[PDB]
């Protein structure tokens, strides 16, 4: 368990290169005597992958990162590589999967795992009786909390002992995306000394394992044999590559075995096949596309506040206003976060029509105005951009291109008193629809009928306002829910009230992922000659998008000159002819290349 | 690029567009087929012979003074001079076809028209024969239009 | 009539730089405003509308 | 702590638990996750108790200032507001004509005719068509076959 | 072009008889807590929410 | 809005502010009364023992 291994040699991390490895089919759907383009996570053709073995003094089971996913390969001989873990901080701290195989059955297990530094499972003492069966499992200590268990059928492998080349290749697409753990499974027979076959395996799914954790990191179990830290490692390896959002074209045959992919982001001529849509180019020049400079890294800038947005004296205010007179305050120069929110959780409803919520901590706001009072619990669907009710259709009313958010809870624990809550009033005649964002505080006695009333009640003269029951015995259609509107103009201004996301260093003369005051983008950053007037925060082009924005931190002018520029053409004869190509470079000097 | 033109620097966005298909092929397999034709076109005008025909230094024409409509090897492209007041009365893109990206990036031209289309995906391609190339057509053509007379289009310039 | 065809050229692509200010019926034009703001399941209905256009 | 995928594709079900769910002064087996240092991706379980850190002191997994217990609990009452009354949720989620179809609801299948123009409804996918036998071999997890137009070019019976 | 129209509706499901755990989930005595949730794979039965 | 009840209100085919400008043709009340739950079940589309029955 514990023991960790002694005879292990320390040697350079060596890397390999994989010919088409890493293609599977990317869905269920049969296609046949198509070439089918798609999207997804591959490991890109030519990649440099890593070299891995177990042998009588290497051994090699380090913490390898899983990014976005992986293509596992191994030529195998004696069934040395057994399973794997996966998981985040490899430790109990965390939840872990574990695929692994005790040669009787395939456990597939996610638990709270006590996570061994040397994982792997032992084959002891042949001689005579030649054996080849397990004794201990050292793959974890204790797992406990499991959620989710996978045990196959029982089954006798062969863990016989082999010599000379791997008979077997057993070929792996690890990928968790949306708590959903796909694995792709190929197993053909090969004949091979060392390094990786060349050649082509389209890679099918085994199965699909909701495993529902994060898997920044994974390992590899291996078999160790001897004549407990001093066994030896049997004859073996494994070839560890990283996935990629690629795009592949899939030649699928008759039968409907994919024969052969092309990854469209190796060289300008494969981005031809891809454009031409065959793997034979014919004789001549292709334009492909533009020389796309990748964002560095992603830069973010916001207005730098210590303080926190007014959440306690908006949403926790003792009182709110009435509906007809509701108070409007003016939230500007904080941070807002809604993680403060969650401490003391309120809100029943919560609609932002111009944003999404998700986005509210990338991105951030210029004007904030908090629209806070109470309303009947059935009146906060009238709260809404067209709308009509005695709140909607009378006294308050919301744009209808209104972008915000509108946030409601139930005040009854608090603003029903007794008998009734009289202190808030709501509009029950209106002479008028009144415009949107507008408060009618006016109680002039309303006139329902022909006859003047002369600023008293009567006969068809009603005094205006009007009060809600407010019992915390009456029916929660009934009570009263407490409803805070949030106005903001957006990415058209200063931002002056931006969420709890830290700002970066300032990046110029480089292609980086720009966030300024919530806008994102990719672009170079340069210093300008452009001045901003105070009101003025992001500048824009005749196409529109952003030419250049303000630094909100310290004052100066950036502008965002687009990446991905420039020309690219391919020359080359056919690909029957020679698969040597001639990249033609507009629009630039030989520097990119 | 109708995959920058449509989504620039996004890949959010050109995932999207990549459910789109064909749409960004056949707009290149069309514009492609413009940008083939248009040196066909020149290919057919300014060549219809393959022999380069040029004018003897000794100059009788019985009068007749073509030194106007003559290359002039003076000019850095050899050009007649009436070539030399056809190109400078046409205004066209910036000299060359080669625009640095460091030349949109560097010095941004308040209302640049070139880099904005370039940062758009909108590419000039350069037509195979230059200029230069199209007054050696010119040339050979009117070379032996003067000292050949017609006879040359039907066969050798006699 | 050869200064039409460099005119008609580059006010063809002048044009088709000019498009791009299009909301296309979109809550923006700018393709940055939209991911920035909505989710992609409102961002794409927001950018197919750009793409379409 | 549950998230759901910005593509997902399901049913979302939820009612009320309170008749049964809420418990005298207060039931507490019903937990949440009050502070998670990240948004963890959709259908990501967190079953992580180690103590949060909202402060810049390291909280050694103890609690105390800065540093809280990332499970809290819903204070669970006959008597609560019905917005603070716990509701039982079931989220279906699913792949859909994509893939075979193990689960298929109550709708009883038909005889099969070939050879004859009928509307067609294979685990679900309805269309009209002529059903022809064929030499396609389908690998074990392929259910719908398609062509270049991306309509489904052959089923699996 | 010439249109047939289809001459009868036909349906095929893989048949089964078992209707899906609609008691065993909907109507489960204690559901999980939200943090950690339990997932439930249902296959090979009849999704029938007529009985809910 | 006297004596104020509705606690859902929803116009499918038009929007309520049209409601006052905008006039209707052959209008028919349909009136019964449900559980409170089955109110979403009221809507194009829905099922439920209300809806699919
Ligand atoms: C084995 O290697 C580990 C490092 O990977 C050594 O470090 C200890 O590992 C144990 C868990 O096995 C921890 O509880 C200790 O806190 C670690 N100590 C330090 C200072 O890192 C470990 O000593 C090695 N020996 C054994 C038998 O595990
Ligand atoms: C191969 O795997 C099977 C399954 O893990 C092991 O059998 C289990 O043994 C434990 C011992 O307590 C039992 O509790 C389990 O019930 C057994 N399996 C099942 C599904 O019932 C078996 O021991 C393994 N063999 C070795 C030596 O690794
Ligand atoms: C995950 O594991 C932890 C600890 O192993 C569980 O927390 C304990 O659960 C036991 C049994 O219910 C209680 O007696 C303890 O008081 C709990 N606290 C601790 C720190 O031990 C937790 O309930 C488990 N949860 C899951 C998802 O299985
Ligand atoms: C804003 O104020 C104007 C002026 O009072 C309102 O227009 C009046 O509307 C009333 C009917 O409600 C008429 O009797 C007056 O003769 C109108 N005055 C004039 C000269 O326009 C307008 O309706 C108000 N708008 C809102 C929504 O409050
Ligand atoms: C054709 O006409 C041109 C222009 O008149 C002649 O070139 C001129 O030659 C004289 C000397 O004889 C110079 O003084 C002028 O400056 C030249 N003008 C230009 C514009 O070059 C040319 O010599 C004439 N050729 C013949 C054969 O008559
Ligand atoms: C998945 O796990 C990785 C690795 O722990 C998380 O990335 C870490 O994020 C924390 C902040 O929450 C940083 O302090 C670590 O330095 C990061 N580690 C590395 C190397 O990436 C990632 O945030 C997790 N994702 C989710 C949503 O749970
Ligand atoms: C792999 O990357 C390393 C740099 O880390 C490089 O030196 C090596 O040549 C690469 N191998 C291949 C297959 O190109
Ligand atoms: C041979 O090995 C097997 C498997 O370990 C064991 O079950 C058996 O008792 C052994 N027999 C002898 C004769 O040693
Ligand atoms: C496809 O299937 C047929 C029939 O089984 C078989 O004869 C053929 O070899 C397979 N491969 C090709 C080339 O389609
Ligand atoms: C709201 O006020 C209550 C009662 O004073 C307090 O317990 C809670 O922490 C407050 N919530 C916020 C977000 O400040
Ligand atoms: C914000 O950061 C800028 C540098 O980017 C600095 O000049 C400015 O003083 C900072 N403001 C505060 C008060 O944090
Ligand atoms: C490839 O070239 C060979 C030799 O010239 C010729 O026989 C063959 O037809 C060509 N094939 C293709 C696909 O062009
Ligand atoms: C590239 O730059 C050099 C000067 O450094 C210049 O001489 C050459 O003509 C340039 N080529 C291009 C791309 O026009
Ligand atoms: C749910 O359980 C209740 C109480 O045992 C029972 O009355 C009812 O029939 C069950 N409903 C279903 C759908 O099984």
């Amino acid at each position: 368990q514990c023991v960790n291994l002694t005879t292990r040699t320390q040697l350079p991390p060596a890397y390999t290169n994989s010919f088409t490895r890493g293609v599977y089919y990317p869905d269920k759907v049969f296609r046949s005597s198509v070439l089918h383009s798609t999207q997804d996570l591959f490991l890109p053709f030519f990649s440099n992958v890593t070299w891995f073995h177990a042998i009588h003094k290497r051994f090699d089971n380090p913490v390898l990162p899983f990014n976005d996913g992986v293509y596992f390969a191994s030529t195998e001989k004696s069934n040395i590589i057994r399973g794997w873990i996966f998981g985040t901080t490899l430790d109990s701290k965390t939840q872990s999967l574990l695929i692994v195989n005790n040669a009787t059955n395939v456990v597939i297990k996610v638990c709270e795992f006590q996570f061994c530094n040397d994982p792997f499972l032992g084959v002891y003492y042949h001689k005579n009786n030649k054996s080849w069966m397990e004794s201990e499992f050292r793959v974890y200590s204790s797992a406990n909390n499991c959620t989710f268990e996978y045990v196959s059928q029982p089954f006798l492998m062969d863990l016989e002992g082999k010599q000379g080349n791997f008979k077997n290749l057993r070929e792996f697409v690890f990928k968790n995306i949306d708590g959903y753990f796909k694995i792709y499974s190929k197993h053909t027979p090969i004949n091979l000394v060392r390094d990786l076959p060349q050649g082509f395996s389209a890679l099918e799914p085994l199965v699909d394992l909701p495993i529902g954790i994060n898997i920044t990191r994974f390992q590899t179990l291996l078999a160790l044999h001897r004549s407990s830290s001093g066994w030896t490692a049997g004859a073996a390896a494994y070839y560890v590559g990283y996935l990629q959002p690629r795009t592949f074209l899939l030649k699928y045959n008759e039968n409907g075995t994919i024969t052969d992919a092309v990854d469209c982001a190796l060289d300008p001529l494969s981005e031809t096949k891809c454009t031409l849509k065959s793997f034979t180019v014919e004789k001549g020049i292709y334009q492909t596309s533009n020389f796309r400079v990748q964002p560095t890294e992603s830069i973010v800038r916001f207005p730098n506040i210590t303080n926190l947005c007014p959440f306690g004296e908006v949403f926790n205010a003792t009182r709110f206003a009435s509906v007809y007179a509701w108070n409007r305050k003016r939230i500007s120069n904080c941070v807002a976060d809604y993680s403060v929110l969650y401490n003391s959780a309120s809100f029943s409803t919560f609609k932002c029509y111009g944003v999404s919520p998700t986005k509210l901590n990338d991105l951030c706001f210029t004007n904030v105005y908090a629209d806070s009072f109470v309303i009947r619990g059935d009146e906060v669907r009238q709260i809404a951009p067209g709308q009509t009710g005695k709140i909607a259709d009378y006294n308050y009313k919301l744009p209808d291109d209104f972008t915000g958010c509108v946030i409601a809870w139930n005040s009854n624990n608090l603003d029903s008193k007794v008998g009734g809550n009289y202190n808030y009033l709501y509009r029950l005649f209106r002479k008028s629809n009144l415009k949107p964002f507008e408060r009618d505080i006016s109680t002039e006695i309303y006139q329902a009928g022909s006859t003047p009333c002369n600023g008293v009640e009567g006969f068809n003269c009603y005094f205006p306002l009007q009060s809600y029951g407010f019992q915390p015995t009456n029916g929660v259609g009934y009570q009263p829910y407490r409803v805070v509107v949030l106005s903001f103009e957006l990415l058209h201004a200063p931002a002056t009230v931006c969420g709890p996301k830290k700002s970066t260093n300032l990046v110029k003369n480089k292609c980086v992922n720009f966030n300024f005051n919530g806008l994102t983008g990719t672009g170079v950053l340069t210093e300008s000659n452009k001045k901003f007037l105070p009101f003025q925060q992001f500048g824009r082009d005749i196409a529109d998008t952003t030419d250049a924005v303000r630094d909100p931190q310290t004052l100066e002018i950036l502008d965002i000159t687009p990446c991905s520029f420039g020309g690219v053409s391919v020359i080359t004869p056919g690909t029957n002819t020679s698969n040597q190509v001639a990249v033609l470079y507009q629009d630039v000097n030989c520097t990119e290349v | 690029d109708c995959t920058m033109y449509i989504c620039g620097d996004s890949t959010e966005c050109s995932n999207l567009l990549l459910q789109y298909g064909s749409f960004c092929t056949q707009l290149n397999r069309a514009l492609t087929g413009i940008a083939v034709e248009q040196d066909k076109n020149t290919q057919e005008v300014f060549a219809q012979v393959k022999q380069i025909y040029k004018t003897p230094p000794i100059k009788d024409f019985g009068g007749f003074n073509f030194s106007q409509i003559l290359p002039d090897p003076s000019k850095p492209s050899k050009r007649s001079f009436i070539e030399d007041l056809l190109f400078n009365k046409v205004t066209l893109a910036d000299a060359g076809f080669i625009k640095q990206y460091g030349d949109c990036l560097g010095d941004i031209a308040a209302r640049d028209l070139i880099c904005a289309q370039k940062f758009n995906g909108l590419t000039v391609l350069p037509p195979l024969l230059t200029d230069e190339m199209i007054a050696q057509y010119t040339s050979a053509l009117l070379a032996g239009t003067i000292t050949s007379g017609w006879t040359f289009g039907a066969g050798a310039a006699l | 009539k050869l200064q039409d065809v460099v005119n008609q050229n580059a006010q063809a692509l002048n044009t088709l730089v000019k498009q791009l200010s299009s909301n296309f019926g979109a809550i923006s034009s700018v393709l940055n405003d939209i991911l920035s703001r909505l989710d992609p399941p409102e961002a794409e209905v927001q950018i197919d509308r750009l793409i379409t256009g």
